[PDB]
RNA sequence: AACGCGACGAUACUACCCGCACGUUGUAGACGUAUAAGAAUAGGCUCCGGCCUCGUAUCCUAGCAGGCGAUUCCUCCGCCGGCCUCGAAGUGGCCGUCGGUAAUUCGCGUAUUGCAAUUUAGACACGCGCGGGAUCAAAUCCUUUGCAGACGACUUAGAUGUG
RNA sequence: CAUCGGUUCUGGCGGGGGGAUAAAGGCCCAGGGAAUGUGGCUCCUCCGGGAGUGUUAUAGCCCUGGGUGUAAUACCCUCGC
């Protein structure tokens, strides 16, 4: 009975699923209200990733690949904070490519005119070596 | 019907020589503000007792805030609404975090499903279901199930309405 | 162009310099409503404030303007006064000495500014 | 040689006059600035000077190019369109033409 | 009401090999191979158990829940077709003029071709071309019987229906004139 | 928001009226718009309603002389889209006429638009607008059923264009792979101070 | 019906001013006429209204009946 | 379509073509007016390791509106020629010559437009020019015909002939 | 361009007052209770997980009272820059 099914695999909203809100902060689902809203708590030590406990609409949230394992339904802020520091949600979020893209975005928007000029100069300096390497690669093969 | 707040409105008949201490009547009224709350108090009191606004007074208006706005709760609302035929009962249930949010969801749902306005709906009882065995509507019973986890297929990405043209066809899988 | 502010004069006028050997802008007056203040700040240590005030005297620039205009009106360059040239060199020697310490700042001041595609002035930090 | 541009202004388009459904008022013009998409972004360019540059036939005082000067007064709507007032009302034929929003007078 | 989750199960025999990709079901069996495009129905396929295919709909209405039964029956019929096959036995009866049926296999098209002649003494020669995969034979065990066999139930039943509809009496009493070709038996080959 | 010299739009997967409204607003704002593959545009609702509407359109004709003044019914998908756009523009004025001269519509992707970037409008995309389970159709099928004669010619030209684009895609994959190896090779020769400065700046 | 291949004359939704004014006046005259026939109507009308009652699916209907019975006994004891 | 399009033949004349030589010449309106996979959206991309909300991206972007001389580099761009190639309204690839070229660093010049005044700068089309190369054509009126015709229009014929 | 006056649009900041002296909530203290029953135990098994038991265990939750507390914040009103 060889069954070869290749189908889509969505991320699921569940108790312990970590959401990323529009402001850049993180939350964890502690109880599901309906198919459009959840109850969430962001008890992170970092002020940027912190989110007050409350109702989160699922339209304004993004499903991160971080799920806190074995989190009880309706656990209060102390229990969610204990699970957060136990699982190390912050470190996994820093390893997540979404936060790397966000950090790159902040580094790009925090530039002054002198910074942009220096970026252009160092990018040309790097581009010289990349162009030489590409020319060598095309010449060899 | 708007950002609603629940008020206790306590009123009474004006004291006379026959009754130096008239009876006090307290009601729990959902209204956008205190003027509407007092108007609804006088309306419901005219519907039950020999008191009107010109012969009575408002002893107190207080705001009843939710004890636990951070706890997900099931609410059962028993209501009467007036249609072309007459007055009919409805029992409905809402999974919300406060009585006021349940009442706004109630008003939106009755407006959407039965074309009933604010002027034609009487909120008779709003109760909390202490146990999940008291839940009767299947659309709440599917939400109070054990280990409820579901995906969200076909999520249209939120793209800014001021950005007219995009160079990539968007995906609906995140 | 990118210049260095030396002193804020009265009624919105500013005293600026290039320096002259860096990008070609001499000692000059500008208006504060037509400049953008970049967050970088060149150290003024070694630049003499007495000569800065001497340039900031009210009739340092507007004097003899009718004289060069009448003298020049084959085309020929209007001659720069020896006082202007000497003050320009004396102010900008220490300024160039301070600029050369910071890396890429001399090239940054020699280069010109221009808006590119996607450059939004309401979101930039200067 | 240098391989860069020489632009120190923001591009804009002259959309229409201040109007209702039927009655138009040429004394005030509507301009869409490039990259400005809300009132918070338009607040930066309130007060800036905007020029409409066009080309005429007869050469007057060394050029065949004429400029109408004006400035941005207030935002219009919610989508970053701004209202502008010029020394003379802009031509009705220039609906859709390009205008230059300069960075002066500067508060930075 | 929008049901959060609804699911169906399809058991698969050991001989059957099922490959599903982008709602394109390919079923392989001892008798042959069938292919079907179910891209018009929003179904999520999965393997919930070894040898069981799971059909699911999330946040669907009652119609979307009910369509899973049609999908289940279609895939089950494909499995039954590639495992045992489908067979329609038809009988042609006549009153006075004997009906002549000749079955050939057009090789360039690779399909069977049934030729019907002398129906109510008519001089026209009716011709029905079969769907690919449908094999038509004249039964030697019984009298005036055609046998249509295949792996596709839709193809076999539609070919049998085409044979039944092409021989239809017109402008006559159907109480008196009883002639035609009729589907007698419907079943499996094995 | 960005002003461009010309905006080339892929008509595939787009809704006719929403794309027409957005294109007409851009045309009156002063932007040149070239829409290609108008046979792949979409109309919401299943095909019989669009066929009914076009036959009701075909019913309307002037009585005394059908060679003048009457509604001229165009069976091409490009000019169906052009009619949809022209209904949204004050075309009887000089401004509306000049706005319409900034628009070009085609069936398929004729050269040199085959070697140009084709953008999409997310406010009119059928997959992002219509609810799943709702029915739709294509403008090309309606055009073919009401009298368009060049469905097959445009089709064959499209497989030729797609084969040439596939060859271009293999070339672009090879170029991207060699660029990646060039970056990996140049990572060992560029100054670490420069690399650290660029990484800190966000590049 | 062969509507799709051969449509008929469309039914116009664009109402005319004559029709709008006439419909409004007939509606007002009908309202006055039904008010007159309501004042002249001899059909019996109950003063009391038949109350719909309490729904069966209300989970605390038993507790509400307990409360009503208890308040009835309290009022009878007070009286 | 008499304000839709294509192919072909011959093209006198300043008429045609090539180069630079510029416009009180015209343009619903240059200012980096940069960017080709297809396809699916209850699934895709890949270098096969993994990746996918995100074009908030990539390329390009420094110098008298961008000079001169070096130090230095073999990177980028452009004009020609050859070979291929591109028909949906036809154009790109490779090779070779030539010319330019901060990826690093330095010197000499910038002023005086006087505290802002469009940064007169691009493209296409047109005209006047010269300096060169190329070619020596038709249509109409008129006479005639009757396959035609109210009149125009149309089918013919008129240069040596089978007139 | 600077400094002003009249009218007006818009942004930010520093305070005060009120309500259940917000309601919550965090951290402690003292009780009580339940399941969409955690750990444990038992029985089935495709051994992937289900089923039963009971009140915290190798998760937690709910209700009541007290302390931090004249806590913060939301909302409304208000004094200014």
């Amino acid at each position: 009975a060889e069954i070869n099914v290749e189908a889509t695999s969505w991320r699921r909203v569940e108790v312990g699923r970590v959401l990323k809100l529009e402001n850049g902060s993180l939350a964890a689902i502690v109880e599901i209200i309906d198919h459009k809203r959840v109850l969430a708590d962001g008890p992170s030590s970092d002020p940027k990733l912190a989110t007050p406990r409350g109702i989160v609409p699922l339209s304004r949230a993004l499903l991160t690949p971080i799920v806190i394992p074995k989190l009880p339904r309706g656990a209060r802020t102390g229990a969610v904070k204990k699970a957060w520091e136990a699982y190390g949600v912050d470190a996994k979020w820093k390893e997540t490519n979404w936060a790397k893209k966000q950090l790159q975005q902040e580094r790009r928007q925090s530039l002054t005119d002198f910074d942009r000029f220096k970026v252009m100069r160092l990018k040309k300096q790097r581009r010289f070596e990349e162009r030489k390497a590409l020319a060598k690669i095309k010449a060899a093969a | 019907m708007g950002r609603l707040q629940e008020y206790q409105v306590i009123g009474r008949h004006l004291p006379t020589e026959a009754n130096p201490n008239p009876a006090l009547y307290r009601m729990r009224i959902f209204a956008p503000n205190e003027v509407v709350a007092k108007s609804r108090f006088w309306y419901f009191l005219r519907g039950l007792k020999k008191v009107k606004k010109a012969t009575g007074e408002i002893v107190s208006v207080n705001v009843i805030s939710e004890k636990h706005p951070l706890k997900v709760k099931n609410f059962g609302i028993w209501l009467r609404y007036d249609s072309r035929s007459g007055t009919h009962n409805m029992y409905k249930e809402y999974r919300e975090t406060s009585r006021v949010a349940a009442v706004e969801a109630m008003y939106a749902d009755m407006a959407a499903r039965h074309r009933a306005r604010f002027r034609s709906i009487h909120i008779l009882k709003v109760v909390e279901l202490e146990k999940t065995e008291d839940v009767k509507r299947p659309y709440i019973k599917q939400l109070v199930a054990k280990n409820l986890s579901f995906p969200l297929p076909h999520r249209v990405p939120k793209i800014s309405t001021k950005k007219i043209f995009s160079a990539k066809r968007p995906s609906t899988f995140s | 162009k990118r210049v260095v502010l030396l002193k804020c004069l009265d009624q919105g006028v500013l005293l600026v310099t290039g320096p002259f050997k860096i990008n070609g802008v001499p000692l000059r007056r500008v208006n504060a409503r037509y400049v953008i203040a970049t967050s970088v700040k060149v150290d003024l240590t070694g630049v003499d404030q007495a000569k800065i005030d001497e340039v900031a005297q009210p009739k340092y620039f507007t004097a003899e303007k009718a004289k060069e205009k009448a003298s020049e009106e084959k085309p020929q360059k209007k001659p720069v006064s020896s006082t202007r040239a000497a003050d320009q060199k004396a102010i900008d020697k220490a300024l160039i000495a301070n600029i050369k310490k910071v890396d890429m700042l001399a090239s940054y001041l020699a280069s010109s500014f221009s808006l590119r595609k996607g450059d939004k002035p309401h979101l930039m930090k200067f | 040689p240098s391989e860069a541009g020489h632009r120190l202004y923001v591009k804009g388009r002259h959309l229409s006059y201040q109007r209702g459904r039927r009655n138009t008022h040429p004394k005030t013009s509507l301009i869409k600035i490039e990259g400005v998409d809300d009132t918070a972004a338009a607040n930066f360019y309130l007060g800036k000077r905007v020029a409409y540059v066009y080309r005429a036939q007869k050469e007057v005082r060394g050029t065949k190019i004429r400029v109408i000067w004006g400035k941005i007064t207030r935002p219009h709507g919610n989508s970053g369109v701004v209202r502008a007032k010029f020394t003379h009302p802009l031509p009705a034929r220039s609906f859709g033409a390009s205008v230059r929003i300069m960075l002066y007078p500067s508060s930075i | 009401m929008r049901y959060i989750h609804s699911e169906e199960t399809i058991p698969v025999p050991e001989n059957v090999k099922v490959s599903i990709k982008s709602r394109l079901v390919t079923v392989e069996g001892p008798r042959g191979k069938l292919q079907k495009d179910l891209s018009h129905i929003a179904v999520n396929f999965s393997v919930v158990k070894k040898g069981v295919i799971g059909l699911e709909i999330h946040h669907g209405s009652r119609k979307d829940v009910a369509a899973l039964r049609t999908v289940r029956t279609i895939i089950n019929n494909m499995i039954i077709g590639v495992t045992k096959g489908f067979k329609y036995k038809m009988r042609y009866v006549y009153a006075h003029f004997p009906i002549n049926v000749n079955v050939e296999k057009n090789a360039e098209t690779g399909c069977y071709e049934v030729e019907i002649r002398n129906f109510i003494g008519e001089k026209i020669v009716r011709k029905v071309v079969m769907a690919p995969g449908v094999e038509v034979e004249i039964s030697k065990a019984q009298k005036d019987e055609l046998i249509l066999s295949g792996n596709s139930l839709e193809a076999v039943s539609q070919s049998a229906a085409d044979i039944q509809q092409i021989c239809k009496v017109r402008n006559k009493d159907i109480r008196k004139f009883l002639d035609g070709i009729y589907v007698s038996e419907k079943g499996n080959i094995v | 928001s960005s002003f461009e010299s010309v905006v080339v739009i892929d008509g595939k997967g787009h809704l006719l009226g929403r794309l027409a409204s957005i294109v007409a607003k851009q045309l009156l704002s002063g932007q040149k718009i070239v829409v290609v593959r108008c046979e792949a545009l979409n109309i919401s609702g299943e095909f019989f309603r669009a066929k009914l509407k076009y036959h009701a359109y075909l019913r309307k004709m002037t009585r005394y002389n059908p060679t003048r003044g009457g509604p001229f019914h165009f069976r091409a998908p490009s000019r169906i889209f052009y009619k949809a756009v022209r209904g949204m523009i004050p075309h009887k004025t000089a401004r509306g006429a000049a706005a319409l001269e900034r628009l070009k519509v085609f069936e398929g992707v004729p050269p040199p638009y085959d070697k140009k970037k084709k953008m999409v409008v997310p406010q009119a995309l059928r997959v992002l607008r219509l609810q799943p389970g709702r029915k739709y159709c294509t403008v090309g099928r309606l055009s073919h059923e009401v009298g368009w004669k060049y469905q097959d010619v445009v089709a064959r030209l499209e497989e030729r264009r797609k084969a040439k684009g596939a060859a271009y895609y293999e070339r672009k994959k090879l170029a991207a792979r060699q660029l990646s190896e060039a970056k990996k090779a140049a990572a060992a020769k560029v100054d670490p101070k420069v690399s650290e400065a660029l990484a800190a700046y966000g590049y | 019906a062969g509507t799709i291949n051969k449509p008929k004359k469309p039914t116009s939704k664009r109402k005319t001013t004559r029709l709008r004014a006439k419909i409004s006046k007939r509606a007002a005259e009908k309202k006055r006429k039904e008010r007159k026939l309501a004042r002249k109507n001899p059909e019996w009308r109950s003063k009391l209204k038949k109350d719909p009652g309490i729904p069966n699916l209300f989970p605390y209907k038993e507790r509400l009946l307990q409360q009503i019975e208890e308040e009835r006994i309290r009022r009878k004891e007070e009286l």
